[PDB]
C-alpha cells in the first residue's frame, strides 16, 4: 500500500531516485529508477552554427566532457566532408584515453570503493572518500594520482581540465612537445601499478564472496560495443551487438544507427530507453559499458591488458560475463588498456607533428559522430542547412542504454533483500550499488 | 597656445587645445574605460563608461567627447565612478543574453574584460530573457544580436570607412537593432562587399568571422607580426596573428590612414585560409 | 572536534563544478583534515544537517531544486555559489527562449530515434521543469559568488581557506573568469 | 499594384531630387497616399535619392507614425 524512496541516490553523478512500491503484505511488487533532471540540449541548440557545438555539448557533463567534445568534432568533420590527418587522429585518441583513465579512476575510487572495501553494511558517516583517506590513505592518494594523470593529459592537450577545447572541425588545435611528452611518459609505471593494485583488490573482493556476488542484479541481455577488425577500439570502429550467448547480432557502421536503434519513452523518467529495433521493447534492450565492451570485443591490442583480458574471459561462458558487479573489474581493465594505449601513442613521432588541420569549404546536411565514452556508446547526430546553421540535433548517450539493466537489477535486489518494512540502511545501499556498478552519468543521459 | 596641460589621476599630462580628455589620457599612457570608442572613428558617446569628474564640479563628463582645457583636474577612479560603471555593465548583461561559456570572443571581448576589471560577480537586475535573432545566413559572417552593446561602431565602419552603407539602426528605444538593407538578413543584402571591417570594429562577439571561430582569439596567440597584403597593389598594412603555425586572424593596421584598416575579402579571408593548404 | 561543516550540492549542473572541486588532489587530502563533509553529492547523507558553509552549484530548473536550495539556505550561515549556472544562470538559460512545453515535446516526441506514437512526455513521479531556468540568487541569498564554467581549483581552494579562516571573500579580479 | 507604387512615388520624389534634405516629408507623403510604407516604396525612394537602404529603413522605423505593414 505504501512506498520507499531512496532519493536522492548518492555517490552517483546526476539526480536519481529509486522508488520501491510495497504491497499490503510487505513485499516488493514494483521498483523504478527515475532520473529527475532535464535541460534540453537537443532543443536549445537550434539556430547555432555547427562550429559552436564542440563547445556547447561538453556542458552536458563534467565527468566526460572530452567524449562530447570528440563526438561533436567528428560530427562537424562529417559536415565538412574532411578526413582528418593521422596526427589529429592520434591526438584525439590520446585525449580520449586521458578521459577514460580519469573517469574510471573517479568511478572506482571516489564513488564505489567504500562499498568494495567496507561492505554494504558500513556506517554512513565513514562510507565516503573522506573516511577512505582517513583509514586507507595510500589507496585514496593512489586513485587521486591516477585521476591527476588523466586530467593533466587533458589539460596539456586542451588547456583546461573540465570542458577543454582541442578539436576543431577539420582536425586538432595543438600538439605535444618533447618535454611534456617525456613528462607524461615518465609517469606511466606508477599508474600501471595503481591499476594493477585496484585489479587485485577487486578480484579478491569478488572471489571472497564468490557466488552470491554473481547473482547480484544479474540479467542476461545483449552487449553493444565498438570494434575494429576484431579488436577493442574506443575512438573509431563499428558498432557490434552480441546476443546474450556470444553470437554477433547486427554489427553495423555508426552512421547507420537510425535503422537499428530506437528510443522508447516512459512517463516516470526523463531518461529514454534505447533498444535494437528489430527486437522491439523491452526485448531489444542491451548493455553498454566496460563489461559489454569486453564481451563484444574479441581481443585487445596491448600486452598487459591482454594478459588480464584472458583471465576476464575465463570467468564466463562463450567469452561473455553477464555479472553486473564484475563491471568494476572490466572497468579497471579498460583503465589499464588506456594507460598502455598512451604508451603506444607517445612513442609515435607524429604526436609532436605539425600537420593537424584539413580545412575545407563544403557543408553537408548531415553529420554523425559515434565514439566510446567510458560508460558506453555516445552518438551525436547533427542536421544543418546550407548556411551551416543547426536545424536538428539528436543525442544518444551511454548510461541511457543501461537504463533497463539498472531498472531490472534494482527490482531484483529489491525483491531479494527487502524482507518487509523496517528496512535498515544496508538494503538501501544495495539498491544504490546496483546503480553504482554501471556508474551512471545522469547528466549525460538526460542531456 | 595649441599646447595645454592637464592633471589626470594626479599625473600631469601634455596635449593640444583641440583634443578631448580621452585623447590626452591615451597620449601619455593613462587608462580610461572605453567600449564605444574606436581610434579612426568620430567619438560617438553611447556606453557612457568613459565618465570622469573634475574637482569641485560634481557633474560627470564623457572623457571621449569633452574637450581638454588647461588647468582642469581629472579624476578617473573613485567610489562613485566604480559604482556607476559597474551598474552600466550589469545593465548591459541583464538586458541582453551573454553566454560567455560558448562565445567565440570569450577571452578577447571588451565588455567581458570591463566586467572582470570591475569585479562583476552578479547582475543585480531581473535578467530580461528576450529573444534576439541570430543571423548565420551569410556563410562567412555571423551576427548574434544576443551580444549587442549597441555601440554602433559597425554602423560607423560600414558608412565612413567602407562606404557600403549596409548597416543601420532599426526601431528606436529598447527595441534598437542593427539591420542589413531593409531589415533583410546579411545574405540577402546586395550592398555588402564581405570586407569584415564590421567584425574588426565590433568590441563584443556579435559580428564574428565564422570559419576561424574559437581559434582567432588575440588572447591565445603565439606571435603578432605586421606585414603587407601581397594580393593587390593597394598594399594594406596588416597585423597577422599566428597560433600553432597558422594564421588565425588578419587585422588592418592603419586606422590613421584613409583606408581605415578595412581590408578586402581576400586580405582577411584568403591569407588565413592559405596557411591551412 | 573543531572541524567545519561544509555541505555541497548541485541543482541543475553538469557535475563540472564538483569535479573541479575534486581535482584539488593533494589539497583535498590536506583539506579533509580541516573540513568534515556532511550532506554532499559524494557522501551518503540523505538530508541536510545544520552546517557552517553551504555550497550550491547549478541553476534552478525544476521544482525540486528550488526547495533544495531553500533547505541549504536555511541550514547554513555562509552560502557559496559555484559556477556561472548558479551565479549568472549559465547554459541552462539557453532554454529560456523556448516555452517549456515546446522543449519537452520536441525533446521527447520530435527527436529522431524516438518511438512513441502515443505522444508521452515524462510527467509523473519526477519534478516539473520551471518555466525559466534562473540563477540561485532568485530564491536564496548568496554570500560568496564564484563565477566560471567551471571555476578553477585554485579559486575554490582560496574561497575555502578564506571562509574557514573567518572572513567572507570576494574572488579577486586577477583570478575571476567567466570562461 | 507593386508597379503602380513605383511611378507613383517617383512623382513624389521628383520635387525633392538634389535638394539636400526632405526625406521624412517624402515618407510622410507616401504614408498619406498609401496608409503604409511598403518595401517597394522604400527601395524606389533609396534608388531615386541615391540614399542607402539602411538609412531609409532606419528613419522609417524610427518614428511611430510610419508603418511598414498594411494597417487595419
Ligand atoms: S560578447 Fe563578450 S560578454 Fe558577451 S557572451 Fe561573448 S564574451 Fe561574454
Ligand atoms: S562585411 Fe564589410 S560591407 Fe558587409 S556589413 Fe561588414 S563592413 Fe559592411
Ligand atoms: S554589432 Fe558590435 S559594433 Fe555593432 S552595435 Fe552591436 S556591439 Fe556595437
Ligand atoms: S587587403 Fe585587399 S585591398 Fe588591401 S592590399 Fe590586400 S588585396 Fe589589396
Ligand atoms: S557553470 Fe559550467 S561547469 Fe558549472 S555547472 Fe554550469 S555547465 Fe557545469
Ligand atoms: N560515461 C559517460 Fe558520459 C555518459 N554516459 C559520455 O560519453
Ligand atoms: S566611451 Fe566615452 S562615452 Fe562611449
Ligand atoms: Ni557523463
Amino acid at each position: 500500500v505504501f512506498k520507499l524512496e531512496i532519493n536522492p541516490v548518492t555517490r552517483i553523478e546526476g539526480h536519481g531516485k529509486i522508488t520501491v512500491m510495497l504491497d499490503e503484505s510487505g513485499h516488493v511488487r514494483e521498483t523504478r529508477f527515475h532520473v529527475t533532471q532535464y535541460r534540453g540540449f537537443e532543443v536549445f541548440t537550434h539556430g547555432r552554427d555547427f562550429r559552436e557545438m564542440p563547445v556547447i555539448t561538453p556542458r552536458i557533463c563534467g565527468i566526460c566532457p572530452v567524449s562530447h567534445h570528440l563526438a561533436s568534432a567528428k560530427a562537424c568533420d562529417e559536415i565538412l566532408g574532411v578526413t582528418i590527418t593521422p596526427a589529429a587522429h592520434k591526438l584525439r585518441e590520446l585525449m580520449h584515453m586521458g578521459q577514460i583513465v580519469q573517469s574510471h579512476a573517479l568511478s572506482f575510487f571516489h564513488l564505489s570503493s567504500p562499498d568494495i572495501l567496507w561492505g554494504f553494511d558500513a556506517p554512513v558517516k565513514i562510507r565516503n572518500v573522506a573516511g577512505l583517506v582517513d583509514r586507507y590513505p595510500e589507496l585514496a592518494k593512489k586513485g587521486i594520482m591516477l585521476r591527476k594523470f588523466g586530467q593533466e593529459i587533458i589539460k596539456t592537450l586542451g588547456g583546461k581540465k573540465i570542458h577543454p577545447w582541442h578539436s576543431i572541425p577539420g582536425g586538432v588545435n595543438r600538439s605535444l612537445t618533447p618535454q611534456e611528452r617525456d613528462a607524461i611518459a615518465a609517469q606511466l609505471p606508477e599508474m600501471k601499478s595503481i591499476a594493477m593494485e585496484a585489479i587485485k583488490l577487486i578480484k579478491d573482493y569478488l572471489q571472497e564472496g564468490g557466488e552470491e556476488l554473481k547473482e547480484f542484479a544479474t540479467l542476461d541481455t545483449a552487449y553493444m560495443g565498438l570494434v575494429r577488425d576484431g579488436y577493442l577500439e574506443l575512438y573509431d570502429g563499428e558498432v557490434r551487438i552480441k546476443a546474450p550467448r556470444g553470437r554477433i547480432l547486427d554489427q553495423f557502421d555508426p552512421k547507420d544507427y537510425l535503422d537499428h536503434i530506437g528510443e522508447h519513452v516512459e512517463p516516470w523518467s526523463y531518461l529514454k530507453f534505447p533498444f535494437y529495433k528489430a527486437l522491439g521493447f523491452p526485448h531489444g534492450s542491451y548493455r553498454v559499458g566496460p563489461l559489454a565492451r569486453l564481451n563484444a570485443a574479441d581481443a585487445v591490442s596491448t600486452p598487459e591488458a591482454s594478459k588480464e583480458f584472458a583471465l576476464y574471459k575465463e570467468m564466463g561462458e562463450d567469452g561473455i560475463v553477464p555479472y553486473t558487479l564484475y563491471y568494476h573489474y572490466a572497468r579497471l581493465i579498460e583503465a589499464l588498456y588506456g594507460l598502455e594505449r598512451i604508451e603506444q601513442l607517445l612513442a609515435d613521432p607524429d604526436i609532436t607533428s605539425s600537420d593537424l588541420r584539413v580545412t575545407s569549404k563544403e557543408i553537408n546536411p548531415e553529420g554523425i559522430g559515434v565514439i566510446e565514452a567510458p560508460r558506453g556508446t555516445l552518438i551525436h547526430h547533427y542536421q544543418v542547412n546550407e548556411s551551416g546553421v543547426i536545424t536538428k540535433v539528436n543525442l544518444i548517450v551511454a548510461t541511457g542504454h543501461n537504463n533497463f539493466a539498472m531498472n531490472k537489477g534494482v527490482e531484483m535486489v529489491a525483491k531479494k533483500y527487502i524482507t518487509g518494512t523496517n528496512v535498515p540502511e544496508g538494503v538501501f545501499n544495495r539498491l544504490e550499488h546496483v546503480i553504482r556498478a554501471y556508474d551512471p552519468c545522469l547528466s549525460c543521459s538526460t542531456h | 597656445m595649441k599646447e595645454i596641460t592637464l592633471t589626470i589621476d594626479g599625473k600631469v599630462c601634455k596635449g593640444v587645445q583641440g583634443d578631448t580628455i580621452l585623447d590626452v589620457a591615451n597620449k601619455n599612457d593613462v587608462y580610461i574605460p572605453t567600449l564605444c570608442y574606436q581610434k579612426g572613428l568620430t567619438p560617438i558617446g553611447a556606453c557612457r563608461m568613459c565618465v570622469v569628474q573634475l574637482e569641485g564640479n560634481p557633474k560627470m563628463l564623457p572623457s571621449c567627447t569633452t574637450p581638454a582645457q588647461d588647468g582642469m583636474v581629472v579624476v578617473t577612479k573613485n567610489e562613485k565612478l566604480k559604482d556607476y560603471r559597474r551598474q552600466i555593465l550589469e545593465l548591459l548583461f541583464a538586458g541582453r543574453n551573454h553566454f560567455c561559456m560558448y562565445c567565440s570572443q570569450s577571452g578577447d571581448c571588451e565588455l567581458q574584460r570591463l566586467a572582470i576589471e570591475h569585479e562583476m560577480d552578479s547582475v543585480r537586475f531581473p535578467y530580461l530573457y528576450e529573444d534576439f535573432e541570430v543571423d548565420a545566413t551569410d556563410p562567412n559572417l555571423m551576427m548574434d544580436h544576443n551580444r549587442c552593446v549597441l555601440c554602433q561602431r559597425c554602423i560607423r565602419t560600414c558608412s565612413e570607412i567602407v562606404g557600403a552603407h549596409t548597416l543601420d539602426l532599426e526601431r528606436r528605444g529598447w527595441q534598437a537593432k542593427v539591420i542589413a538593407d531593409l531589415g533583410k538578413r546579411l545574405r540577402e543584402s546586395d550592398t555588402c562587399v564581405n570586407c569584415g571591417a564590421c567584425a574588426q570594429s565590433c568590441p563584443t562577439g556579435t559580428i564574428t568571422i565564422r570559419e576561424f571561430a574559437y581559434r582567432g582569439r588575440r588572447s591565445e596567440c603565439d606571435a603578432v607580426v605586421e606585414s603587407v597584403c601581397p594580393l593587390c597593389a593597394v598594399g594594406c598594412k596588416i597585423k597577422t596573428y599566428v597560433r600553432t603555425g597558422s594564421i588565425v586572424r588578419v587585422e588592418g593596421t592603419g586606422v590613421e590612414e584613409p583606408d581605415g584598416g578595412q581590408l578586402c575579402h581576400m586580405g582577411r579571408w584568403w591569407l588565413p585560409e592559405s596557411t591551412e593548404r | 572536534m573543531a572541524k567545519a561543516k561544509v555541505a555541497t550540492f548541485w541543482l541543475e549542473a553538469c557535475a563540472g563544478c564538483h569535479m573541479s572541486f575534486l581535482d584539488l588532489d593533494e589539497r583535498l587530502i590536506d583539506l579533509f583534515q580541516n573540513v568534515e563533509i556532511l550532506f554532499s553529492p559524494i557522501v551518503d547523507a540523505k538530508d541536510i544537517p545544520n552546517i557552517d558553509v553551504g555550497v550550491l552549484s547549478g541553476g534552478l530548473g525544476n521544482v525540486e531544486e528550488v526547495e533544495l536550495a531553500k533547505k541549504m539556505r536555511e541550514r547554513c550561515k555562509y552560502l557559496v555559489a559555484w559556477g556561472d549556472c548558479a551565479v549568472f544562470g549559465g547554459i541552462n538559460c539557453m532554454r529560456n527562449f523556448i516555452p517549456k512545453d515546446v522543449v519537452l515535446r520536441e525533446g521527447y516526441i520530435e527527436t529522431a530515434s524516438t518511438v512513441n506514437p502515443q505522444g508521452i512526455v515524462p510527467s509523473e513521479d519526477i519534478p516539473e521543469l520551471l518555466p525559466r531556468a534562473l540563477p540561485i540568487d532568485y530564491e536564496v541569498k548568496v554570500d560568496v559568488y564564484v563565477p566560471g564554467c567551471p571555476p578553477d581549483a585554485d579559486t575554490i581552494y582560496y574561497v575555502f581557506k578564506e571562509l574557514l579562516a573567518g572572513r567572507v571573500p570576494k574572488v579577486p579580479s586577477e583570478m575571476m573568469r567567466y570562461d | 499594384s507593386t508597379v503602380d507604387v513605383v511611378e507613383k512615388v517617383k512623382e513624389i520624389v521628383a520635387p525633392w531630387k538634389g535638394k539636400q534634405g526632405g526625406l521624412i516629408p517624402i515618407l510622410q507623403e507616401v504614408q498619406r497616399e498609401l496608409g503604409y510604407l511598403p518595401e517597394e516604396a522604400l527601395l524606389t525612394i533609396s534608388r531615386e535619392l541615391k540614399m542607402p537602404k539602411a538609412e531609409v529603413y532606419g528613419v522609417a522605423t524610427f518614428y511611430a507614425q510610419f508603418h511598414l505593414k498594411p494597417r487595419g
